[PDB]
């Protein structure tokens, strides 16, 4: 969960915030312990994830440098990166990430049709509205997970 | 501003009481025993500087009365004060010793320390290039002079007695002297 | 109150 | 300021809601909003959260990342590198940046800390002499803006309700006399003490909007807790409290202590006047109007017409109520460029010359002279490092230096140490 | 004015109930708020007759040390004829005041002067030894009356001797001979006295006793 | 009378308190956190030890402190504190509120084994040099009563 | 709350004796000396050796449970001398620095109303 | 003397090894005073547990000045000896045993210019 | 050399001189306060002068030292440095910035270096380089 939080030596997989690997990369700027690296929620654009993106950039294009120097020696970086939003070339054309924009590859994923429905008015408790309106899914629709959306914790609770 | 030998200083104004002068502050030097021997001021940025009958004297500020430095020529009294056109250097004479000071209380330095012989000069001798002067006195210091200053460089006490007689080597870097203490 |  | 609002979601957002409907099996999706009003309130793509920071906030969570420069790193949206610069200064007028810009302790606090450096310095110095509660209470007034309706808004300059107005008025300078936030402050925590059946009655005889008035009751129990997370070494256990919202009158020593931390808050947004700086420069006197009467901000540069420079007081600033010889230095909050004659001011307090060096030593904006020498000024020096000494600091721009206009201030005992081969001021003597 | 006459202030002052309630931290431990932030002690010790007097004269040099430095609470039982002595829990400070103060008065109850007796107070390693002639010899009638006058001499010159050589205070209370001093330096003077009890000339003594200040001073 | 906070990785003393009394007994909760001192004033003083302040100060056992028992779990808000003193009388301190939640008096001699379980309702081992061990149950509500009283046999160190 | 002791103190010419015991005395509580605490005998009766036997006894007592004690000075009495030295003196204090509380004070020497003959002799002794 | 100078001594060759603190076994009692006293409370003893401990408490002997039972510092200058009689429930029964003065009235009584008086008497 | 020449109530005493000759077998046995008195010593002499007149930031040297660097001539600057007294030329050379760039240090030696070249006052321009380096 976090960067004062050590994972152990024997796992060779980590998960962990944007804002530890930044951490990480501030006591080790080769990042040699990472041979590779992977990035999720880049449609996000969290700051501290766009500061990791830039600051990966730069690690990378060392361990590349590192790797140029020589394979076996030195440990090479490689970035994998993902997004839900399939506009993920911005990352590609800035200069300052790497001077000509790397590959990218799409996968699509089966997803079946959506009907859309909106109610007419709008409710200020939004809160309320839902709930009647969940209630009234309840009693009319079959059996399956609904899934439903709340800003703010205290008003999930209730 | 009015001093008086017993250490009081008193300050005058002309206001109502129709207008008359009076003494709205009073201040006062505690000396043990030592009386003012000689006062001067300095208007334009009010110096007072006071000769005490010990040999010591005080530099104040005033009209708050604070005490800028105290220290002591001797044990002689203080004769004369003088104080310089721009305030910032500050003569002592006493006339027991015959002593001089020049004090830049400025920057705490002595422009001038000269105190001359007790007795009178019993013998003198040049040296070689003339450059300087010693003289022996009654007292039995001999004291060291260069011609062009006209100011003593250094002093001796180690004769006890009067000095008769001074001489240089022929080289010159060397002084021989005789005294009635029975010693050269 | 002093603030009113 | 920023702060964390419920907002409308972008239209992609949205649809990515409705996507997971679908994925599992095909299923309709509810949308509470209707669909007019989600064409005209919902933007197409969310706009990068990078845009919403801001621009300060954002170079220091790098200088938490120590990162050596923005400009050095790479980002794939550009701020403006001279924008980007005066934060930096601005970090290192308020002391967060040190002149290697490197992060300084205080720095590193408020990378911890969510809220944007120039309201966490007050913060960070809110913590003395037991006026923490003032300053949150000044602050959530800062954040919500004026609740006051002045007078001209209102159209009563009816003399009646100018005078009922006034009195108001004069009820809310009673805490400071010179100053308008902490005249606001006295309003913030005045309202708490009456009762709630009465406030709507309060506020009608002060003319305050009590829907805005209710806020900065909840953001001071807001800014209270996160305050009080990072003060004690136990965040979380801190407990906000009514009594503690609830607080007495600074006493009038803790006036002045509230007037450092607001300049500590506002390091730069502070101005001389003009003609104290350039003396019969401008013609001055009394009769003039405190809307006449000409200001220089330390941090605006030097310009070819002084006027430009001048910037003056808000007619609706209460030191103009007051129709007496302002106070020499001010503060302020903002410069309404509003009137092409004169550039308006609203200020927070009056600012004293000893204080404001206080908080310049705590900025990097200050630079101080050699030693001077003259009677009474004389330098103690017990090692080769270390001296007492009176020095004339100048806030701000160096007499050297013309391309920016500061003031001088007065000289002041102080205890220097040399660090790199000048004497690092220990504190003021 | 004289005829003879010709023709901002900057402020100084600058900058440098529990709640019953529990938060989980992330690491699912218990997060607490902080809790909410000299015994009564008695000395009594009696005065013999003969001592009232001199207590009472001396009495207003005897309170001020004891109440204002070591902030006892002092007084005395006109019934009991005893010094009443107490620790005051919301003033005393130090644990052994107390003692210190019945020390002292007991050095001014077994004879000793105020001055000496204030010693005590002022010092932690002070003493008084106390001994009997009869533990030393078995003298009576007219010889145990010479042994008295032999230790204090002419005028009292002989127990002046030894109380400056040996750096103390000695008070001979008849046959009872109470000595304050260092450790050390009561034994010191415990050695002069018990050779002038068994029958040694003073004169003889007052040369030992130049001996042992000659070696006190150089150490 | 100072308690010493000591941090292994780092190798150093972290914090140092004085305590009112001399203390013989500790008592460390499962989580690692809380730490219980017994002195024998009969005060109770709990301490975060990664904060290293105190959180609180019970002070109702009439003689010496001799048993203290942490009762806790990870993401929960049942934290309680278990206290025997040596005159067979034992407390169960509440920590979330900070009261007393229940009085026992029937061990005689000085208790030294403490222990607390979850009843799928809580169960209180206390057990003394009295020979005998006791069973209770308990709630956050004002129920505590007696099960079982066991005579062991043996002078109860621990149990 | 307040357990009471009874510290039996014996200060004779060559050694101090620091003794706590309950209020009966049948029960010794704790018994420490100046020489087990001193590495040289001709310290033993030092006051030095005082404050550690006394300091001793009272973490000693603490940890038993007693908070208060009541002292009785005693010197070896008998043909001897009958008042307490320096060394008892001493443990006082330190008893009271210690922070125990102090209950009452009382002198026990044996006092002999007839004595039989002392071991000095006539000529005397303590030479 | 435990200095290493100091010389050997036979005894110091066979020493039994500490294996137990007494006072894990010890127990406290309360003593209490007879009801002509006003004070009844007068503190505690301990004893080893009976394996009897009532064998050791009966006939012990504890001294006490009369103050502390009357509540009066007009007592605060005389002595009585409680006898242990009988034992209920870590309370200890006791009876009058006898009274003495302390040492150090007595030579304060004892003074010079007069003549002193002393009377005994057996009874029962 | 002109310079000019310069109980507790309850007294800490223990030891041999109070008779515990025995804590001295056993082995039982304030520079930091005089440095402290000095800082004291320095810090009443500052609240005893409050002078509190307006002064410039910069001296009358300092400002031509800045002005012919500007202009790379000294002549001016050289020429006040020949008026100055002994000490008042003290009182500057130390006074003189040691920062990075050092440019003050640098603007002061090509002085020295103009004013050898002009071959007078030959002495003074030597004995000030000599201060530099001292």
């Amino acid at each position: 969960i976090r960067f004062d939080s050590t994972a152990k030596e024997d796992t060779k997989v980590k998960f962990m915030t944007d804002g530890v690997l930044l951490r990480e990369m501030m006591h080790d700027f080769k990042l040699t312990k990472y041979s590779s690296i992977i990035i999720d929620e880049a449609h996000e654009r969290n700051i501290n994830t766009d500061i990791l993106i830039g600051m990966l950039s730069r690690c990378v294009r060392l361990r590349a440098k590192l790797h140029k120097e020589n394979p076996i020696e030195h440990k090479k970086l490689k970035l994998i990166i993902m997004s839900a939003t399939l506009r993920v070339s911005d990352f590609s054309e800035n200069k300052t990430l790497f001077p000509i924009a790397p590959p990218v590859l799409q996968v699509d994923a089966r997803q079946f049709p959506v009907s859309i429905h909106f109610n007419r008015r709008t409710a200020f408790n939004y809160t309320d509205e839902a709930f009647r309106k969940t209630c009234k899914i309840h009693q009319k629709l079959p059996p399956g997970a609904i899934l439903v959306f709340l800003t703010g914790q205290q008003e999930i609770t209730h | 501003y009015t001093v008086s030998k017993d250490g009081a200083v008193f300050v005058w104004e002309f206001t109502k009481r129709k207008y008359s002068w009076r003494i709205t502050k009073k201040h006062f030097f505690y000396a043990n025993q030592a009386k003012v021997k000689c006062v001067t001021f300095h208007p334009a940025t009010r110096l007072l500087a006071v000769g005490f009958t010990s040999g010591e004297f005080r530099l104040y500020d005033l009209p708050d009365f604070t005490l800028i430095q105290q220290l002591s020529m001797g044990q002689n009294p203080v004769n004369t004060v003088s104080v310089n056109q721009t305030g910032e250097w500050l003569a002592f004479g006493s006339s027991k010793l015959g002593q001089l000071l020049v004090y830049e209380w400025q920057s705490e330095s002595y422009i001038l320390k000269q105190q001359g012989h007790f007795d009178s000069t019993n013998s003198l001798a040049y040296s070689p290039d003339g450059s300087r002067v010693v003289t022996a006195s009654e007292d039995g210091k001999i004291k060291v002079w260069d011609i062009t200053s006209g100011f003593c460089l250094a002093t001796f006490e180690e004769h006890t007695s009067s000095v008769t007689a001074v001489q240089f080597a022929k080289r010159g870097q060397v002084m021989f002297s005789s005294s009635l203490d029975g010693t050269v | 109150n002093p603030w009113l | 300021v920023q702060s964390f609002e419920v907002g409308w979601v972008s239209k992609a957002s949205a649809n990515q809601r409705s996507g997971r409907a679908g994925r599992t099996g095909p299923g309709h999706c509810y949308r509470l909003y209707s669909s007019a009003v989600f064409e005209h309130d919902f933007e197409q793509f969310s706009k990068p959260e990078i845009l919403r920071m801001p621009v300060e906030s954002i170079v220091l969570q790098m200088k938490s990342m120590a990162i050596h420069n923005i400009i050095n790193f790479p980002f794939p949206t550009p701020p403006d590198r001279v924008a980007l610069s005066k934060a930096i200064q601005l970090l290192q007028y308020l002391g967060a940046l040190d002149n290697k810009e490197m992060i300084t302790e205080d720095g590193k606090k408020m990378s911890l800390f969510p809220l944007s450096p120039r309201f966490s310095k007050m913060l960070l110095v809110s913590d003395e002499k037991a006026c923490l509660p003032y300053i949150v209470a000044i602050v959530s007034a800062l954040s919500v803006g004026d609740p006051f309706i002045n007078e001209f808004e209102l159209g009563i300059n009816k003399k009646e309700l100018r005078s009922k107005f006034y009195k108001s008025r004069s009820q809310f300078s009673k805490l400071d006399k010179f100053s308008d936030v902490f005249r606001l402050l006295s309003v913030v925590s005045a309202m708490d003490y009456v009762p709630k059946e009465q406030k709507e009655i309060f506020m009608k005889k002060n003319f305050l909007r009590g829907k805005l008035m209710e806020e900065i009751v909840k953001l001071r129990k807001q800014l209270m807790y996160i305050i009080k997370s990072n003060t004690s070494k136990e965040n979380i256990a801190v407990v906000i409290r009514n009594e503690d919202l609830k607080s007495d009158i600074p006493s009038v020593i803790q006036i002045k202590l509230l007037k450092q931390m607001i300049c500590a808050g506002f390091v730069d947004h502070v101005a001389v006047r003009a003609d104290v700086l350039f003396p019969d420069d401008a013609k001055i006197t009394n009769r003039t109007s405190i809307i006449n009467i000409p200001y220089i901000p330390v941090l605006a540069t030097r310009t070819p017409n002084i006027e430009d420079c001048f910037v003056y007081i808000h007619p609706t600033s209460i030191l103009n109520n007051l129709g007496e010889m302002p106070p020499k230095y001010m503060l302020y909050y903002s410069l309404h460029l509003g009137g092409n004659n004169k550039t308006r001011m609203n200020t927070l307090c009056d600012i004293a010359s000893t204080p404001l060096a206080n908080i310049a030593r705590k900025g990097l904006l200050l630079t101080y002279s050699k030693p001077l020498t003259g009677q009474g000024l004389k330098t103690v020096n017990l090692s080769p490092t270390e001296r007492y000494c009176y020095v004339v600091p100048r806030f701000g721009s160096t007499v050297d230096n013309d391309l920016k206009i500061g003031w001088d201030l007065n000289p002041i005992a102080v205890h220097q140490k040399k660090q790199k081969g000048q004497w690092t001021v220990i504190k003021f003597i | 004015v004289a005829p003879t006459a010709l023709k901002d202030d900057d402020d100084d002052v600058l900058l440098d109930h529990e709640s019953k309630t529990v938060v989980v931290d992330d690491q699912g431990k218990p997060r607490f708020t902080s809790a909410s932030k000299i015994k009564f002690e008695s000395r009594k010790i009696m005065v013999p007759p003969h001592r009232m007097t001199p207590l009472r004269n001396s009495w207003t040099k005897i309170y001020p040390p004891l109440v204002e430095h070591l902030k006892l609470q002092v007084r005395m039982n006109l019934k009991t004829k005893s010094v009443e002595l107490r620790t005051n829990p919301k003033f005393t400070t130090d644990p052994g005041a107390l003692q210190k103060g019945a020390d002292f008065i007991k050095a001014f109850t077994l004879g000793f002067d105020l001055d000496d007796s204030i010693a005590l107070l002022r010092l932690d390693d002070l003493y008084i030894e106390t001994f009997e002639v009869k533990d030393v010899k078995t003298l009576t009638g007219d010889h145990l009356s010479r042994a008295i006058g032999r230790i204090a001499g002419k005028d009292g010159k002989t127990k002046f001797a030894i109380e400056n050589a040996t750096r103390t205070r000695i008070v001979l209370a008849d046959s009872k001979i109470h000595i304050l001093g260092g450790f050390t330096h009561i034994r010191m003077a415990r050695e002069s006295v018990v050779s002038l009890i068994l029958g040694s000339p003073p004169g003889k003594v007052y040369g030992n006793l130049r001996t042992v200040a000659s070696r006190l001073k150089e150490r | 009378q100072l308690l010493k906070i000591f941090h292994l990785k780092t190798g150093k003393v972290v914090r140092s308190m004085k305590i009112s009394s001399p203390s013989y007994i500790l008592d460390a909760d499962s989580t690692s956190t809380l730490l219980a001192v017994g002195g024998t004033d009969g005060s109770i003083i709990v301490v975060d030890i990664e904060n290293g302040y105190i959180t609180h100060s019970f002070k109702g056992h009439g003689g010496t402190i001799s048993s203290l028992k942490f009762y806790g779990q990870l993401n929960s808000k049942i934290w309680l504190l278990a206290s025997g003193d040596t005159n067979g009388m034992v407390k169960v301190w509440d920590l979330v509120k900070r009261k007393c939640l229940h009085t026992l008096q029937e061990h005689t001699s000085a208790v030294r084994g403490l222990d607390i379980i979850e009843v799928p309702s809580l169960n209180l081992l206390s057990g003394g040099r009295d020979d005998i061990i006791n069973l209770w149950d308990f709630n956050m509500k004002k129920k505590c009563k007696l099960l079982k009283t066991l005579p062991v046999n043996q002078q109860v160190e621990s149990c | 709350s307040q357990v009471f002791g009874v510290a039996r103190i014996y200060a004779s010419f060559n050694d101090t004796f620091v003794h706590v015991t309950d209020l009966s005395g049948k029960e010794t509580i704790a018994r420490v000396t100046g020489g087990m605490k001193v590495k040289a005998d001709r310290d033993e009766s030092s006051p030095y050796a005082a404050m550690l036997a006394a300091q001793d006894v009272a973490a000693k007592c603490k940890e038993v449970g007693i908070t208060a004690v009541h002292v009785k000075i005693r010197a070896t009495g008998g043909t001897r001398t009958k008042t307490p030295g320096p060394g008892g003196q001493a443990a006082l204090r330190a008893l009271a620095r210690s922070g125990l509380r102090i209950g009452r004070i009382e002198d026990v020497t044996p006092v002999p109303s007839d004595s039989t003959r002392k071991k000095g002799g006539r000529r005397g002794r303590r030479l | 003397a435990v200095g290493k100078n100091k010389r050997l001594s036979k005894g110091k060759k066979g020493q039994k090894k500490r294996v137990v603190d007494p006072f894990t076994r010890k127990e406290w009692f309360d003593i209490k005073a007879p009801s002509t006293f006003e004070n009844r409370n007068v503190g505690k003893t301990l004893v080893n547990k009976s394996t009897s401990a009532s064998d050791a408490l009966k006939g012990r002997v504890v001294e006490v000045c009369l103050a502390d039972l009357q509540g009066s510092e007009d007592h605060s200058f005389r002595k009585i000896k409680l006898r242990v009689d009988e034992v209920q429930g870590k309370n200890l029964l006791t009876n009058f045993h006898g009274m003495d003065f302390t040492t150090d009235k007595l030579r304060s009584m004892v003074r010079k210019w007069q003549t002193l008086i002393e009377a005994n008497v057996t009874v029962k | 050399r002109s310079k000019p020449k310069e109980l507790p109530f309850f007294l800490q005493l223990s030891g041999e001189k109070v008779g515990d000759e025995a804590s001295v077998r056993e082995g039982i046995a304030h520079r930091r306060d005089q440095e402290a008195q000095k800082k004291l010593d320095a810090e009443e002499q500052m609240n005893k002068f409050k002078v509190t007149g307006r002064l410039g930031f910069e001296s009358h040297f300092t400002k031509q030292l800045r002005e012919g660097s500007q202009s790379k001539d000294y002549s001016s600057l050289l020429a006040t440095l020949i008026n100055f007294s002994p000490a008042a030329v003290d009182l500057e050379i130390r006074s003189l910035n040691s920062f990075e760039p050092f440019d003050e240090i640098v603007w002061f030696i090509d002085a020295l270096t103009q004013g050898l070249k002009s071959n007078k006052n030959f002495e003074l321009y030597e004995t000030f380089m000599s201060l530099l380096f001292k």
